[PDB]
């Protein structure tokens, strides 16, 4: 039905690949002289009325992964695994 | 009488065709202006075949020229015989194919086929009875491979009962003048199995071989490869135009020469081919022409004929002959070569004897033969094809013009079934 | 009639345009004031072909050329030189300041507000032509307007024209000799729009043509006048089939079909056969097998790039002059025998021969002379990937130190643009590692 | 024979009349002293056509012109210049004081008592002509006599003549540059009689012709002599079909039928093709498809007005010189394809072509030269409504402050006249919002 569903189809398949251990409130705090905070906002109401694909996966409490619709040299779509480490990765 | 329309597609097509209408003209004795100034009265009886009349004693070939994308326009017009073609026939467009099949069959072919067939129908109804639709095209290219087989999808559609001969120049195992060439052969043989009655497989390597191994030419230019093709093109329709002692139409060949409706890919030969001034050390006789016709270094398809069994062959003899030396030389070859033919056919060779030679020669011939040795021309392409297609190598210049991947697998399935229906009869039983 | 629109950009593009249009006017017979007094003696022929020359009713001829450089100093040589009255007087200068060697002044600051004169001038020029189009773009990587302003000119011409063929002839930074210290920054930001929009990117280089001007031509001190003529001889025999009468003509659409396997590996590394001296114009046969074997040795590649450390994918031998088509296949079955000239499995066809038979002419004033035949081989090899890794390494060595970058982000561009151009070139170099490696079963 | 009566009003009208009658005398052959020594050599032809020239028995020719300005300073240039003895010596001066830039001195104070000489002089001039009439009025908005005295001249000529066609050629105040601070007051009071009486009001502007004299003509310092010749080239090819022999002539009554949909939207925004330099008279083909495409870009409109932000309603392509009628339809099916050149639904016909084939002549003394063809497109677009809202805004910004208005009401005019002229222009701008919007079902 949706025109852009396929890019999101691999996104729904990636979210079962690794182990989701997210961040829950009440964990210990280490020293961390320089902290880096990254917060993800929730999905707004305008976005679902616009066919919006969530592309910000938060798998850990110190890691955040962003996908991107790309193509191979055979016009074959795949997802780039932008792998970032934060301290402090929020859902 | 029986009349033929000649169509020229691809830039290889009119280059053969411009040399073609010079051999036909000098065979009938006709000047660049179409004025008949021939020697005898015997070559006016079938001007009707190729040259329909005009107002004052002038003759115009029924030559449609699909291929004059304007780089070739003002060379064919500014040529030897640019003042002989009817100028409304020069049908073309702009932005030619680009060695692309999909830009010959789907995008620029669809916006030009209506302007061609509006001239095809105006050259059909100026005729008493048609049988022949000669298409001089070449595989490998652009226009000659996509647009050349778009018209055959339409002309056979509007004429389901005409003999459709297409003198198809084919790719080579070594001479690779086109990088995309295993695509334009697979997608065009898929059209020329379904839609032709006969098609002649001509290669450039076996034309490069004859000009070195036999004719001893120093620099064979492109004119001297077309001068050998055209000597066959005026050798199939000889019995149409000239009286004989055993005539053969374009249909007595294509009923005898073809066993099964898919097995109609021919290899043409010619004899006498030899290299001289005016001192040559031989003698033109009927056993002299015979050994050269069947010789494996005087084919044109660039495959080895002794690798496979000839299904059936046709020897269209010309000149003044004797029918006993014709029917007995064609017998002794079949007995000395009992494995080189198919055992389970009674007599393989047929004979066709006209009575008018070429202009300079005393006798000539034409070996048109249907062989299983042409399995090699289709196995090489089908190995080059599946090498390119496995990586999906050059496909985004074709799927970006409207095609689909499920037409490529359709085309390789059809060519791989010819090799299956050639390996069978090459085997013994 | 088929035609091209030659759009020079930058100082490198305009300086090459001094000599590309010097060559065209001598072949066809056009004087530096538009007339054609050569064919007036014979009285026939339209030899000022409409591929490159608009014709007005007063006998004068006007080229298809427009060039923008954002600096008056370069074009005021053209507006006062010998070719003053030839070109149309809209040679777009209007830059109140030079780009100053960055991509951000550039694609954003002063490239904008001057582009409005540019696109409307092309529309006033493209709508005088019926048939084939092709944008012959001329610029250099590394510079300011050749990198920045071309990048704005491609995304604004891939929308108003769509699917037209764009042959852009870029001068690439040499791995050993660089005339700027910020040239590794510009030649990685210009790839992000060369890869997307321009369908075919002819890369040449300055160091690999310095050795050709020293070894073969035997010129000890080659100035920029003597380098741009060798690119001009190459650009002539790329667009020679659009003009002259050949035995196998190759259209600009026939490049796209043959040279380019995948939509992002279009970088084909031109060559030539410039072994004229002209003292060595004697002493040497220069046959078809001789000039075709000039592409064997890596001392005649136009890019500092060793083809023996990589595969080939597709080549395009384009001849000139007295070439017989038989002699070509002798010089090709030879090359398919030599085992260091290495192909991939997936391209068994290899080559493609375009035989034009008009001989290349001689610009009077040096430095080569009248040879009877030539060749401009165009072959996208896998070896160009090692020519980029010696430029990503120059980018990465001064990206860890955050050098030179406050003049890039302080001109409108974001500092995140650099890693977006690194993730292409890391992934585009990754593409050449897959294509050269065959699959096993 | 068909004829016009050219009534210049104001200083703007008389200054344009210096050059409109300079152009007519050169086309027909009339010297500045009435004679015709050009056709005396051939000995035939009545080329001093009776459209613009009364002929007396002594061979002298007298124009159809009368002009009133209420100031001797302007017309004493005409009475002492080169065209002294040409005109009739009743060039109506008689003003003991200038209008001083207001509509109230003006329509009421000193425009009255001088109008009695004016109307009787037109009656002494109109009764010498058999056939078509048309009042070519020349004035400017914003001025005193061009706005005030014309307004008295229209309501006194819509009664003594009735339904005769009145083409009035007004210079409109520019939205950015104004040479008076009370010019927004006069150019809203003159609309109340331009809308009612004058059937067709050609608006031109000074800023949009300044850019034409800088970009195309390449004149850096254009004086008022060089602007009035470009209006003179326009006014010639409006009334060219009344004189010369064309293949499709368009009468002054054929404008009213075609250009004007509704009785109050008659404001058609003339153009031209002045890309002569004459250095650029070479370098350029200037075909029918070229000069017709000059109206596409909004850098060649004669009014500072962007046609791309509005519909068109009806256009009138009027050609000159070597035009073949086949080439026109190629240059029209092109324009009906382009999607920014936008029409309304309710006019599917669009265009109308008048091909006169007398070439436009060259006034010696600059600044353009002999082109072989031309075009004066006349098209009432919806886009002129945004050219008025930038003038009602100048009116409304100094009407809340009650500025400048004691010199308007203290000269006989009531202060209620201003809001009566605002309720037209508010409602006349409201008319253009309805006509451009199509109806849906
Ligand atoms: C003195 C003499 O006898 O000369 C012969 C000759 O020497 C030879 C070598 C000719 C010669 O042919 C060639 O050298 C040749 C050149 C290019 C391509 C093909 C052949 C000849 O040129 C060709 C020419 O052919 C003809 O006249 C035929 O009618 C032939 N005509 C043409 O091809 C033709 C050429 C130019 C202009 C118009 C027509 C023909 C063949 C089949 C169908 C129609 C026409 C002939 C017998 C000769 C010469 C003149 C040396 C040969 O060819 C033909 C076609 O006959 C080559 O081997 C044969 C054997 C001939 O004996
Ligand atoms: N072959 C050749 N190379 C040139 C020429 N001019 C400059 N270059 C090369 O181009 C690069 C510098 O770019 P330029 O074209 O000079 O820069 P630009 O495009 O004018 O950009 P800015 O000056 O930065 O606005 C260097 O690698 C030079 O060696 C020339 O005339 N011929
Ligand atoms: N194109 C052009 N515009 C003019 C000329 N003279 C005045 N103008 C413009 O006309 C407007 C001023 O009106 P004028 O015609 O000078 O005034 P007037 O009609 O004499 O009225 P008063 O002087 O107020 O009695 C300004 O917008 C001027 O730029 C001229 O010769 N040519
Ligand atoms: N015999 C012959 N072969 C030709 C000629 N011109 C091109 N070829 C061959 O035709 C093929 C190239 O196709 P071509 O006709 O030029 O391409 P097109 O114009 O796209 O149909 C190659 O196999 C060439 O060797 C010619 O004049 N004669
Ligand atoms: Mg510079
Ligand atoms: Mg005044």
């Amino acid at each position: 039905g949706n025109p852009n569903w396929e890019t999101a189809q691999m996104i729904r398949e990636y979210q079962s690949t690794l182990e989701f251990v997210p961040l829950l409130d009440g964990q210990a705090v280490d020293d961390h002289q320089i902290t880096v905070c990254v917060r993800k906002r929730p999905i707004s109401r305008k976005e679902v009325n616009r066919k919006e694909i969530d592309v910000i996966s938060v798998p850990r409490k110190d890691m955040l992964i962003v996908h991107e619709p790309r193509s191979k040299v055979d016009l074959t779509k795949f997802l780039e695994n932008h792998k970032f480490r934060f301290d402090y990765a929020f859902n | 009488m029986r009349e033929i329309v000649h169509i020229q597609a691809g830039q290889c097509g009119n280059q053969i065709g411009a040399k073609f209408w010079e051999v036909i003209s000098d065979e009938h004795g006709i000047d660049p202006t179409g004025s008949y100034h021939g020697d005898s009265d015997l070559q006016l009886e079938r001007i009707n075949v190729y040259y329909n009349e005009a107002t004052g004693n002038k003759y115009v070939p029924r030559a449609i020229l699909v291929d004059l994308e304007p780089g070739t326009m003002d060379s064919v017009r500014s040529g030897p015989f640019g003042q002989i073609f009817r100028p409304d026939n020069f049908v073309f467009g702009q932005s030619g194919a680009g060695n692309n099949w999909a830009k010959g069959h789907y995008t620029e072919g669809a916006e030009l086929v209506d302007s061609v067939l509006d001239v095809v129908r105006k050259e059909s109804e100026s005729c008493d009875c048609l049988q022949g639709f000669q298409l001089t095209h070449s595989l490998g290219g652009g226009t000659g491979s996509g647009m050349g087989t778009l018209l055959i999808s339409k002309i056979r559609e509007e004429y389901p009962d005409r003999i459709m001969n297409t003198f198809s120049v084919m790719p080579s195992p070594k001479v690779s003048d086109t990088v995309v060439e295993p695509y334009n052969a697979t997608l065009s043989v898929h059209q020329l199995v379904e839609n032709t009655d006969e098609t002649y497989c001509i290669d450039n390597e076996a034309l490069y071989d004859i000009c070195f191994r036999t004719l001893k030419l120093t620099t064979p230019t492109y004119g001297d490869l077309n001068h050998l093709v055209s000597a066959t093109m005026s050798g199939v329709t000889t019995c149409l135009r000239f009286p004989g002692q055993l005539n053969a139409d374009l249909r007595k060949l294509a009923v005898n020469m073809v066993p099964f409706p898919r097995l109609h890919f021919f290899m043409p030969g010619f004899a006498p081919l030899t290299s001289r001034g005016s001192q040559q050390y031989r003698a033109l006789t009927v056993p002299e022409l015979t050994q050269q016709m069947f010789d494996s270094k005087n084919m044109m398809a660039a495959c080895d004929p002794r690798h496979g069994r000839y299904l059936t062959v046709a020897a269209i003899f010309r000149g003044r002959m004797s029918m006993k030396e014709v029917d007995e030389q064609m017998l002794n070859v079949q007995n000395k070569n009992s494995s080189y033919f198919v055992e389970w056919i009674p007599n393989n060779v047929k004979t066709a004897v006209c009575d008018i030679p070429p202009r300079g020669l005393k006798m000539s011939a034409t070996f048109i033969g249907n062989s299983t040795a042409i399995q090699e021309l289709f196995k090489r392409i089908s190995e080059q094809f599946t090498a390119m297609f496995r990586r999906k190598a050059f496909l985004h210049w074709y799927t970006g013009e409207g095609m689909d991947e499920m037409e490529f697998t359709e085309a390789e399935s059809n060519m791989n079934d010819l090799v299956s229906e050639y390996q069978q009869y090459q085997d013994a039983t | 009639m088929r035609e091209c629109i030659s759009i020079h950009v930058g100082q490198a593009g305009v300086q090459i345009g001094n000599a590309c249009w010097e060559l065209y006017c001598l072949e066809h017979g056009i004087q530096p004031d538009g007339q054609m007094p050569s064919d007036k003696t014979i009285g026939g022929g339209d030899d000022s072909f409409n591929t490159f020359f608009s014709e007005t009713g007063a006998g004068k001829h006007v080229p298809r050329a427009v060039f923008v450089d954002l600096e008056p100093t370069v074009i005021d040589e053209v507006r006062t030189g010998t070719y003053r009255q030839l070109f149309h007087p809209e040679q777009l200068i209007t830059g109140k300041e030079d780009a100053a060697n960055n991509y951000a002044r550039g694609h954003y600051t002063i490239g904008k507000e001057i582009i409005d004169l540019v696109l409307d001038r092309i529309r006033k020029l493209a709508d005088q032509c019926t048939g084939l189009q092709g944008f012959l773009v001329f610029h250099s990587f590394g510079g300011g307007t050749g990198s920045g302003f071309t990048s704005l000119l491609m995304e604004r011409l891939s929308v108003d024209y769509g699917k037209k063929s764009k042959l852009e002839f870029s001068i690439y930074p040499a791995p050993q000799v660089s005339t700027a210290v910020v040239e590794p920054y510009n030649s990685i930001l210009t790839t992000h729009t060369t890869l997307e929009h321009s369908d075919c990117a002819f890369m040449v280089d300055n160091e690999a043509i310095y050795d050709i001007c020293r070894r073969n031509l035997d010129i000890e001190r080659p100035t920029y006048t003597n380098l741009n003529r060798l690119i001009s001889q190459i650009v002539s025999s790329i667009t020679a089939s659009l003009r002259f009468d050949g035995a196998l003509n190759v259209d600009l659409t026939e490049f796209q079909t043959n040279l380019v396997p995948y939509p992002r590996i279009h970088f084909p590394l031109a060559t030539y056969a410039p072994v004229i001296s002209a003292e060595k114009a004697y002493h040497e046969q220069l046959s078809v097998a001789e000039i075709t074997n000039a592409c064997f040795e890596p001392a005649n590649q136009m890019v500092k790039c060793d083809p023996r450390h990589g595969k080939y994918m597709a080549c395009c031998l384009l001849y000139r002059g007295d070439v017989v088509p038989k002699d070509v296949n002798a010089a090709i079955a030879t090359i398919k025998t030599k085992r260091s000239i290495q192909f991939v499995d997936w391209c068994p066809t290899g080559f493609k021969v375009g035989i034009n038979y008009q001989p290349p002419t001689v610009v009077p004033g040096g430095d080569l002379a009248k040879v009877q035949r030539a060749v401009c081989m165009l072959s996208n090899t896998t070896a160009i990937a090692e020519a980029w890794a010696r430029l990503d390494h120059k980018f990465d060595l001064m990206y860890a130190k955050r050098a030179f970058v406050h003049w890039y982000v302080g001109e409108g561009m974001e500092e995140g643009e650099f890693s977006e151009a690194r993730e292409d070139m890391a992934a585009l170099e990754k593409d050449y590692e897959e294509v050269g490696v065959d699959s096993v079963e």
